[PDB]
């Protein structure tokens, strides 16, 4: 019960959050440069 | 008798009527398993069993299909919040214990009368499972019968006869496609209870998956019985 | 501790006891309760792993400058 609190906390939920959004600007960019490199490709 | 049995598995043991009993069966030889068939125990199964209080009934044997779903209970455990623990219990052939470990909460150990043989135990677990699914669930007899599905991966002739026994008993199975022989190939050849697990399907739809195959009692009366 | 995690939760490959004392061992000594955590929650038998030598060496890795240690050599 005690984990679970601290757990649920704001400050546990907005670091999750941010971890999170670094995640997805890093699948962003893998995206970005397949994208690029499909273009380049079919051209 | 499956009914002392039960009996005494939920009251004088303290674990909790289920509301679905699911029986995993099968599995081909082999140390390793297939990553797509890990998931699907790992983010399936599982996770079906721990959002609606499951039994997952399995063979509780270090080898085999047992071996796989420990380690999706172990893996799902790890990654797992603040939730309460799947009760697994294991069907294999003084409160202080000795054993060596080289995740069951339970251990039935069935009397075949012959050592060294194996599948003396499986009519035993028909038999319970026979009690459990006409057991009311909830609180008194208002709630439905207590939801039994068999789940089958892999397999042989053995699982196939277990297989036919368990559909005399009025007890639906399910069929993964891609496993293999058994359920996967009888799968592709194709009563009633009989239900096909399309490849296309994975995890996070177990538990509608599931539904249509105990209604194939009504859906609501069946959510009502989970917490979902 | 991310790649201890990484390596035993491989299905491939098993780890045996011995390494699973190893490391404790080593855990135990270097100050890391995460990697203990972990290594105990693996499977490990603390009770087979426990050797009067062992809780010997884990009293003798106490600090020259520590109180427990000027107690224990005051004892003897």
């Amino acid at each position: 019960a005690r984990a679970r609190d601290k757990r649920e906390s704001d400050s546990e939920r907005l670091k999750r959050t941010s971890q999170k959004v670094d995640l997805a600007l890093k699948q962003l960019g893998h995206i970005r440069e397949y994208e690029q490199r499909l273009k380049v490709l079919e051209r | 008798d499956p009914a002392a049995v039960y009996s005494l598995v939920t009251r004088t043991w303290g674990f909790r009527a289920p509301n679905l009993v699911v029986s995993v069966l099968g599995g081909s030889g082999g140390p390793v398993l297939q990553t797509w068939l890990q998931d699907l125990l790992r983010r399936g199964l599982v996770r079906a069993a721990q959002s609606t209080g499951a039994w997952i009934v399995t063979g509780g044997l270090h080898t085999g299909i047992g071996r796989h779903v420990g380690v999706a209970v172990r893996d799902h455990q790890m990654a797992s919040t603040g939730g309460t623990k799947v009760v697994a219990m294991g069907v294999a052939p003084s409160f202080p214990a000795r054993y060596r470990w080289r995740n069951y909460s339970a251990f039935f150990l069935v009397d075949d009368g012959t050592h060294g043989c194996l599948g003396g135990e499986n009519r035993f677990r028909l038999r319970l499972e026979s009690y459990i699914s006409q057991q009311k669930t909830g609180v008194g007899g208002t709630g439905i019968d207590i939801p039994v599905l068999l789940l089958l991966i892999d397999g042989d002739e053995k699982m196939l006869t277990r297989i036919e026994n368990a559909t005399q008993a009025q007890l639906p199975c399910l069929l993964v496609a891609g496993s293999g022989g058994a359920a996967d190939c009888l799968a592709e050849t194709l009563k009633e209870l009989l239900t096909v697990y399309s490849s296309e399907d994975g995890s996070e739809e177990f538990e509608t998956i599931v539904l249509k195959a105990l209604v194939k009692l009504d859906e609501l009366r069946l959510a009502v019985a989970w917490n979902r | 501790v991310d790649i201890a995690q990484s390596e035993l939760f491989r299905g491939d490959i098993q780890w045996r006891s011995f390494h699973l004392e190893a490391s404790l061992m080593d855990a135990l000594l270097n100050d890391r309760p995460e990697f203990v955590r972990l290594l105990i929650s693996h499977g490990l038998s603390l009770g087979h792993f426990l050797t009067p030598m062992r809780l010997a060496q884990l009293y003798s890795a106490a600090p020259s400058n520590s109180l427990i240690r000027n107690l224990l050599d005051q004892a003897s």
